[PDB]
């Protein structure tokens, strides 16, 4: 139950962004497990060694997100 | 300011003094704060020079800058160029210190209590309101400053004649100079050897002549408004009058730097050190004939070189502001390099 | 203390007659020899430093100590608040790679109010972040 | 045949404020701090930015002009420091006694003690580069000629910078101008090497010969005629040599035998000044000029005559070699990395040849007397040569990964050599292990025989002696050469093979170097380490395409850390990591080579001389029976000769002590990057990001640890820097203490 | 020169100008007042 562009804190407890805020880019349709597309500004450890950047967008669930707006 | 369009202009903090150049009260406040800073430097540094003075040595070798400026007027000078009693230097230093205190108090008064523009006043404050476009009020301010400089020249004249005695390099005593020169033809002829005059009566005669000339210019500028022949040739803005004043003070600094290094009676050789030699290396500086041990220089060298370099950079400040007053963009010179 | 002062130490008085000139001033070793006379030396002739906190030797330690504690705090505050004012302009990455040098010069000049600003930021809560909104690592 | 495009790239300063524009993944944005290291790791990778063979080639050409500006401003700094802040005219007044110094230090923090008394009242730091003897060989007299040479060098530095801007942004050449490789080869042969050798032959005839002749006669400074006065008055040149009255006319009628009084074949050394004869080197440079310009017309460009190299490579094919060199002309004119590997290999071996020739035939006046100049010039050129050979092993692998197209070269020498990579490497490491046991286990064996108190079972000369008979026979042939196999030569090629002891100013220039069994063992040590470095680099070249462990190595790139922890583990498998290992092995090889040089030359060659003919050396002949032990290499060389670095405080050689300890520091600092891996430091840096996020000071540039290749690169860089700085400080402080 | 002001304000040139200014004032303070172990 989130909009498209609201700040939300993550409570994944196993991700790189754990406690960092993110903007919900889109919420997909129901039925799937992790529909909440969340984008961040800080990239994670991703890619091969010596890569210039990583990824920021990620599919998250609903019950592990704390809305801060 | 110039304001080549964009009437509501915003300056950043590194040009932060350009923000109050249109307003009136802060324009008074910053300048009287600056005059408070000059009076503070004068009084506090002649006190600091009394604090670091040794009578067992000569004067100009130890960096004595303000005490020779007071001893040329002959306040606490004894015999043979020796200073044994320094009361009036401390007196004039305390006078300048309390004068700086009251000038800074007036500066903070005009910053805080007096408003920005003097057009919102009702009584005498509305008469002091000025704008950079009407030249009449600027002429009134111009004439009153002319009158005050003439009054200062008359006070120096009274110090030379009645209020005390000056100092000479011939007898090396005080001298109550009376009966100066009265002829203006020889003053017209003094445009060639003004550096070495070698007579104090001619000095006080030139001072009373330039003082009466200043009073004449003052009453002339108060009496008549500025005419229309100069308004077609002189620009009327803040930076224009800033440019004219900057060129004037740069020329005055060059003249004072020439006067310091070569004179002998307005700068005595026992107070400022020996007269200098104009030596051009990369830039024309002023070198001494003898060399001081601890890489040191006399007061004449410091005064002449500092006033020369400050006059040079004030000439380039006049150049910057005068090209700014003529409509030049100054990112046009960056756009000329970028088009290339 | 068991250390003799340099005003009467025999090894220091034997070693001060030939102190080497460091700078181009030819009397630099002699003025160093009379500058280090106030300090105390051991049995070798070298000036030791009492660091216990007693103020009679505070010129050995405490007087430069707080001097550095100004300048480091100055650098720290200039490095901190500048990051805050590039937390958003349009993109902080290029403003960290190339420097917004008028903003940097503004912070570099204004950094001499750093300890009062530090107590102000500590009281306003904008110095120390909360223990829950910080991106911690998983246990 | 000139093909130039006009204005390909606009000159603009706006691209300078956007770092990382040359690569596609760097110009997006610095999201992570590793982008910064990538900005320096791909700044010269011009093959990864452009992929059209025309933009990269003009980028290389302008980069050559920029580097040439760097060398010209460096050479200008050498001549300017020799002009203004040196004692070149003072050293020229008295070359034997006082010592050269071309750097004065500002006394600020007590470093005025570095300005030691080098002789004649002048203070400063004594130079060991020895370009003063270069200047006396060229013919410099006063400091004004060095000053005008520095001014002309700075003029040509700005001229090369303007040529770089002109050849990239105004008039840049096309790809066919670069691929004219036969015109490039014969122009570089004749017009660059041969024409430059003819220019220096003319300078050695007119300037270097008469000035050094009257300086060997004993003419004081401010009494030598100016170098142009010999041309302006040929009588002053004709009174020194009788053949100059004959004029140019015997040269054209092939009457060269009357030129024999000033183009001699003396050889050996000059007994007055302790260097090569200037008439010998003048005749030498003239002969090299003639042979190079003759060889500078071999390749056809426009006039039909000449060898195009394509059918040269077509014609060489044998039974073992299949199709021969069919395809290599298309390889070496379409890939810059193969040309870089060949040129770095041959420039590295050239620089090592330069070091191995500039110690037994000292070409400069008073160079062999100054031991610090001789030792520093030897070891520095040894290190530059070994570095460039490792770069050959690098760019061979880069050619294999990104510039090797297997469809064009089928059954040629490159394909056949890649087809039996196991039969090459499995014999190369066998001879590595055989040399390793038979050059190091000999050292362990007589170390143990000396430690067990039985010296009759060692490998000494009094013990079981391994006499190097082949080089001793070669020395016998070089001693017997002048008069039998070189009849117009008076002296030998050098006095290191065999002959008299050359003494100049109380010191020894060059005496014959006998080769005992210690030289046998240390030469096999040298051949062993050369074989191992030529194993790591060669198996980085051959195994860069694919393998049996990982057969997908070409698609992963040249510079990748690993394939993963699988197959037991595949870390350090790329062609880059073989260069990373070969750099340490070049360090070990050249350290032992310059150690053998320094100890043998200061135990059997150098030292003072006595008027009755007896020679006393610096270490009194330790290399005979004490260079065969590891404890002998430690006690008598690394402990005894390091005392001049240790006990030199409060003196002129005081900076070398705090460079000795500095080099030990950078070695020990390199071990942190070499031993540890990235993921520890990533797990620690993220905790420091937590401690920054607690105070809201965490940077928006994401701070994270170095890459794995970056960690190995900074480890090998600090290792080689620390070891070379330690050896530099030790060699300079020792050989400046011994004179 | 709209790009020269950005190139002179990159991180290496600004940190080199700041370290040159810091080393300059440190060397000048150590020339006019040398050998200060304490206060
Ligand atoms: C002799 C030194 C001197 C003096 C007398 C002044 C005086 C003044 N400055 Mg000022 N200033 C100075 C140096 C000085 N400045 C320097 C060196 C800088 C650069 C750091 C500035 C940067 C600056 C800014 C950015 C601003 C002032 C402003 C002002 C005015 C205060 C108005 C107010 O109360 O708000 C006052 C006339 C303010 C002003 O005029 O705004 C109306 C203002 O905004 N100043
Ligand atoms: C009569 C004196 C006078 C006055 C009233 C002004 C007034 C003004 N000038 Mg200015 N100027 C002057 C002299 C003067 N100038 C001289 C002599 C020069 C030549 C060096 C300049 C060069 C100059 C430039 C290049 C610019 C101005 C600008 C300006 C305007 C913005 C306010 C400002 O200066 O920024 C506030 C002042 C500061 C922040 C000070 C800067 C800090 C300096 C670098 C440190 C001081 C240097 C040094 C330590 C001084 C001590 C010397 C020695 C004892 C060691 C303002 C109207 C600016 C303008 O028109 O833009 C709107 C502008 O770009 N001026
Ligand atoms: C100016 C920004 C800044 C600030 C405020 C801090 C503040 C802090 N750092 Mg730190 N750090 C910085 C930059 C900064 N760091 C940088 C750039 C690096 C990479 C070299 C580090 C590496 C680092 C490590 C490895 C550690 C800290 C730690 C700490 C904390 C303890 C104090 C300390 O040891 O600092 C001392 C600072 C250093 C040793 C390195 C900084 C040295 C540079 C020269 C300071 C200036 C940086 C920058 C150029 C200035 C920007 C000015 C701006 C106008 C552009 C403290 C919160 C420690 C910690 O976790 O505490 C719990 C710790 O272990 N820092
Ligand atoms: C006979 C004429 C001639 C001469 C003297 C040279 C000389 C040189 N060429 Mg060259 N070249 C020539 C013809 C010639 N070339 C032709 C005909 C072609 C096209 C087929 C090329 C294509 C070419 C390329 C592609 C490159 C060179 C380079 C160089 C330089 C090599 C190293 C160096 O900088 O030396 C030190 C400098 C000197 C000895 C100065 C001598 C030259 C003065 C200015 C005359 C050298 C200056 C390389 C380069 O750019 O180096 C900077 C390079 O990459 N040349
Ligand atoms: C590039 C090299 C170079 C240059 C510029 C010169 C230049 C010169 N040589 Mg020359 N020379 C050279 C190489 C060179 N030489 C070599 C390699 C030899 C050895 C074969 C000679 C042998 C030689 C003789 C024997 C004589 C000259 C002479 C001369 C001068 C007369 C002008 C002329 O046409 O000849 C002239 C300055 C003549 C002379 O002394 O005039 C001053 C003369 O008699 N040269
Ligand atoms: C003719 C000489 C020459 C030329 C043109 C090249 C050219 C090239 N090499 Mg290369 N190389 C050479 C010699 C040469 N090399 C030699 C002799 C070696 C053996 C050491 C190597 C080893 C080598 C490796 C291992 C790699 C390259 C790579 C590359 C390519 C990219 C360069 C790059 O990103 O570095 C940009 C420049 C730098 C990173 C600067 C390096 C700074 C060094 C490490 C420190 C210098 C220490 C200094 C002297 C001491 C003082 C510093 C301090 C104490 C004050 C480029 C085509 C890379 C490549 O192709 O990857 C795909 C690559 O990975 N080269
Ligand atoms: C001092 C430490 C050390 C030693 C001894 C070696 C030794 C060796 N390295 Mg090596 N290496 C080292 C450090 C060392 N490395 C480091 C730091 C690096 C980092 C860059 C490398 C990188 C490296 C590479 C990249 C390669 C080697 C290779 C080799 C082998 C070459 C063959 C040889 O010399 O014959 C064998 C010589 C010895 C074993 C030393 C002699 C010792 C005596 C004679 C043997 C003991 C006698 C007897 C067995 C004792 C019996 C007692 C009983 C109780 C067992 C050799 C085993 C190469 C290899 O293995 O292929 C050929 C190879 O390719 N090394
Ligand atoms: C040494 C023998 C010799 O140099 O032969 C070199 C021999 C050359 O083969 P060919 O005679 O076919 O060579 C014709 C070549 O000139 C064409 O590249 O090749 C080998 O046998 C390779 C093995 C070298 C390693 C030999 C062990
Ligand atoms: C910046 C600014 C400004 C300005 C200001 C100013 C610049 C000020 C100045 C001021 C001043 C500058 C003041 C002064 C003061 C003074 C004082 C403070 C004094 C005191 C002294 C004393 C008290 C002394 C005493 C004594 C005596 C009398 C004698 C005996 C001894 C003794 C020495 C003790 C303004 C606001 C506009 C605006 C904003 C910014
Ligand atoms: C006096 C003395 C002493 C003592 C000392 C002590 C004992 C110390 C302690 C210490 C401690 C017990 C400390 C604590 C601390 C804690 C904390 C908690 C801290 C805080 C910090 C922070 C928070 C930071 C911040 C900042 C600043 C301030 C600036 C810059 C920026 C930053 C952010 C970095 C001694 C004996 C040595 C000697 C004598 C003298
Ligand atoms: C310490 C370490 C790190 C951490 C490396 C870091 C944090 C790099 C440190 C760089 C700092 C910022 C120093 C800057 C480097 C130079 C001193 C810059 C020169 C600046 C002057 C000219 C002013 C690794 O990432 C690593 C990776 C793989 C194997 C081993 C290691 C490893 O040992
Ligand atoms: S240890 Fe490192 S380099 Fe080796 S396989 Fe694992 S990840 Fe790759």
């Amino acid at each position: 139950a989130l909009n498209r562009g609201d700040k939300v804190r993550i409570k994944r407890t196993e991700s790189y962004w754990y406690g960092d805020v993110g903007t919900v880019a889109s919420v997909e349709k129901s039925g799937i497990l992790y529909p909440v597309i969340v984008r961040f500004d800080r990239v994670n450890y991703n890619g091969f060694s010596g890569s210039a950047s990583g990824v920021n967008t990620n599919n998250f669930a609903e019950n592990e997100l704390e809305l801060v707006q | 300011m110039q304001t080549y369009g964009n009437d509501t202009v915003q300056y950043e903090w590194w040009a932060g003094n350009a923000r109050f150049a249109d307003q009136s009260g802060l324009f008074i406040a910053a300048h009287v704060a600056q005059a408070a800073l000059t009076a503070f430097w004068a009084g506090a540094f002649t006190l600091f020079e009394i604090s670091r003075f040794d009578p067992t040595q000569a004067m100009g070798d130890q960096g004595l800058i303000l005490l020779p400026h007071l001893a040329t007027l002959g306040w606490g000078v004894g015999d043979g160029g020796q200073i044994v009693d320094t009361y009036p230097y401390f007196v004039i230093g305390s006078i300048h210190l309390i004068a700086s205190a009251v000038l800074g108090a007036g500066a903070l008064f005009h910053t805080l209590r007096a408003p920005a523009d003097l057009s919102t006043l009702k009584g005498q404050g509305k008469k002091f309101h000025f704008t950079w476009e009407n030249p009449q009020q600027l002429g009134i301010i111009l004439g009153h400053h002319l009158l005050f400089l003439g009054a200062g020249a008359l006070l120096l004249a009274g110090k030379a004649m009645y209020w005390g005695g000056l100092y000479d390099a011939t007898t090396q005593t005080v001298r109550l100079v009376s009966q100066p020169t009265l002829d203006p033809l020889v003053i017209y002829g003094y445009q060639t050897h003004f550096a070495s005059i070698s007579s104090l009566e001619d000095l006080v005669g030139g001072h009373i002549f330039v003082g009466f000339l200043l009073i004449g210019g003052g009453i002339w500028h108060i009496l008549v408004p500025p005419l229309g022949w100069a308004k077609k040739v002189l620009l009327f803005s803040g930076e224009a009058i800033l440019s004219y004043s900057l060129g004037g003070i740069a020329l005055a600094g060059f003249v004072a730097a020439y006067f310091c290094a070569v004179n002998t009676l307005a700068y005595p050789p026992e107070f400022y050190g020996p007269p200098l030699a104009i030596k051009l290396g990369i830039f024309p500086y002023f070198a001494d004939t003898v060399e001081l041990p601890m890489h040191a220089h006399t007061s004449r060298a410091w005064l002449a070189n500092a006033h020369f370099f400050l006059a040079f950079f004030f000439l380039q400040g006049h150049l910057w502001h005068a090209l700014r007053a003529l409509g030049f963009d100054f990112k046009r010179v960056e756009q000329a390099f970028d088009s290339l | 203390a068991n250390l003799t002062p340099c005003s009467e130490n025999p090894a220091y008085l034997a070693k001060s007659k030939n102190f080497l000139n460091t700078t181009n001033d030819p009397n630099s070793g002699k003025i160093r020899a009379e500058r280090y006379a106030s300090a105390l030396c051991g049995p070798e002739g070298y000036p030791h430093l009492i660091v216990d906190g007693r103020f009679t030797h505070a010129g050995d330690f405490l007087i430069p100590s707080i001097l550095f504690l100004y300048i480091a705090g100055w650098i720290g505050w200039v490095g901190r608040s500048y990051l805050i004012e590039i937390r958003e302009s349009k993109n902080p990455e290029m403003q960290e790679v190339v420097i917004n040098v008028p903003l940097a010069i503004k912070k570099m000049l204004g950094g001499f109010l750093w300890p009062l600003a530090a107590v102000g930021e500590y009281t306003s809560g904008k110095l120390v972040m909360k223990d829950s909104e910080i991106p911690t690592s998983p246990r | 045949k000139v093909s130039v495009d006009n204005n390909p790239v606009p000159t603009s300063f706006e691209k300078w404020g956007k770092p990382g524009h040359f690569d596609r993944t760097l110009a997006r944005g610095p999201k992570t701090t590793t982008w910064i290291w990538n900005l320096h790791a791909n700044a010269h990778d011009f093959d990864s930015q452009t992929s059209d063979l025309e933009d990269v080639s003009r980028k290389i050409f302008s980069a050559h002009f920029g580097h040439l500006a760097v060398v010209f401003v460096w050479l200008s700094g050498m001549y300017f420091h020799g002009a203004k802040f040196s004692n070149y005219e003072g050293w020229l007044a008295d070359p034997t006694h006082i010592k050269p110094s071309a750097q004065v230090v500002w006394p600020i923090v007590g470093q005025g003690i570095l300005n030691g008394d080098v002789g004649g009242g002048f203070h400063g730091i004594q130079i060991t580069s020895g370009l003063f003897y270069l200047w006396r060989a060229s013919g410099f007299t006063d400091s004004y000629q060095l000053y005008c040479t520095a001014i002309g060098g700075l003029v040509m530095a700005a001229l090369m910078l303007f040529a770089g801007w002109f050849h990239y942004h105004v008039k840049a050449p096309k790809l066919e101008w670069f691929q004219n490789v036969e015109s490039m080869m014969n122009h570089h042969l004749a017009g660059l090497l041969g024409l430059g050798s003819l220019g220096w032959a003319g300078h050695q005839i007119h300037v270097s010969m008469p000035i050094n002749k009257l300086l060997d006669a004993g003419v004081a400074p401010k009494d030598i005629p100016l170098p142009h006065e010999f041309i302006l008055e040929p009588s002053k040149m004709a009174e020194l040599y009788p053949s100059f009255a004959q004029g140019l006319t015997p040269f054209f009628t092939l009457n060269w035998g009357v030129y024999s009084d000033f183009l001699t074949f003396k050889g050996g050394l000059n007994p007055v000044t302790g260097g090569l004869w200037l008439s010998d080197t003048a005749h030498h440079h003239l002969a090299i000029a003639v042979l190079f310009i003759i060889a500078g017309h071999m390749y056809r460009t426009n006039w039909g005559i000449g060898h195009s190299m394509k059918e040269i490579l077509e014609a060489h094919k044998g039974p073992f070699t299949g199709e021969g060199h069919k395809g290599l002309y298309e390889i070496l004119t379409t890939s810059w990395h193969a040309q870089l590997a060949i040129n770095l290999a041959l420039l590295g071996s050239l620089t090592i040849i330069v070091a191995q020739h500039m110690y037994a035939m000292p070409p400069y006046p008073y160079q062999a007397i100054d031991y610090a100049t001789q030792l520093s010039l030897f070891t520095h050129h040894m290190w530059i040569g070994g570095f460039l050979i490792v770069g050959a092993g690098a760019h061979g692998a880069i050619f294999m990964v990104r510039d090797y197209d297997p469809a064009k070269n089928v059954n040629n020498l490159l394909d056949r050599m890649l087809r039996h990579r196991d039969a090459i490497i499995s014999h190369l490491n066998w001879v590595c292990i055989f040399l390793g046991f038979h050059s190091f286990g000999l050292y362990i064996h007589n170390d143990t025989m000396r430690a067990l108190g039985r010296p009759q079972d060692m490998f000494s000369d009094t013990a079981i002696q391994l006499q190097p008979i082949f080089a001793q026979w070669v020395q016998h042939l070089h001693t017997l050469a002048p008069g039998a196999t070189a009849p117009n030569a008076l002296a030998t090629a050098s006095y290191a093979f065999g002959g008299e002891t050359i003494a100049v100013a109380g010191k020894v220039a060059m005496m014959p170097i006998t080769l005992g069994t210690a030289d046998f063992m240390v030469h096999h040590i040298h051949a062993f380490t050369i074989h191992v470095t030529a194993l790591i680099l060669l198996k980085g070249v051959l195994y860069a395409r694919s393998s049996r462990l990982v057969p997908d190595k070409a698609n992963l790139g040249f510079r990748f850390p690993c394939d993963g922890p699988g197959r037991g583990g595949t870390c350090q498998v790329s062609g880059w990591d073989h260069v990373f290992l070969g750099l340490f092995w070049m360090y070990n090889s050249l350290s032992v080579v310059i150690f053998h040089f320094s100890w043998k030359m200061q135990s059997d060659v150098w030292g003072t001389v006595s008027p009755d003919g007896s020679v006393t050396h610096v270490t009194l002949g330790n290399f005979a029976q004490s260079a065969i032990t590891i404890n002998g290499w430690l006690r008598d060389f690394l402990w005894a000769q390091a005392a001049n670095v240790i006990n030199s405080y409060g003196s002129a050689l005081s900076a070398y002590g705090i460079m000795f300890l500095a080099g030990h520091f950078v070695f020990a600092f390199s071990l942190m990057f070499l031993f540890s891996g990235r993921g520890y430091w990533q797990e620690l840096i993220e905790s420091i990001v937590w401690a920054h996020n607690k105070l809201n000071v965490a940077p928006a540039i994401q701070p994270r640890a170095l890459s794995i290749i970056q960690g190995r690169a900074v480890g090998v860089a600090h290792y080689l820097l620390g070891g070379i700085v330690t050896t530099w400080a030790f060699f300079l402080a020792r050989s400046l203490s011994i004179g | 020169m709209d790009g020269l002001k950005s190139f002179l304000s990159t991180a290496p040139v600004m940190i080199m100008a700041l370290l040159t200014f810091t080393a300059g004032i440190l060397i000048e303070f150590n020339r006019f007042y040398p050998d200060l172990l304490f206060h």
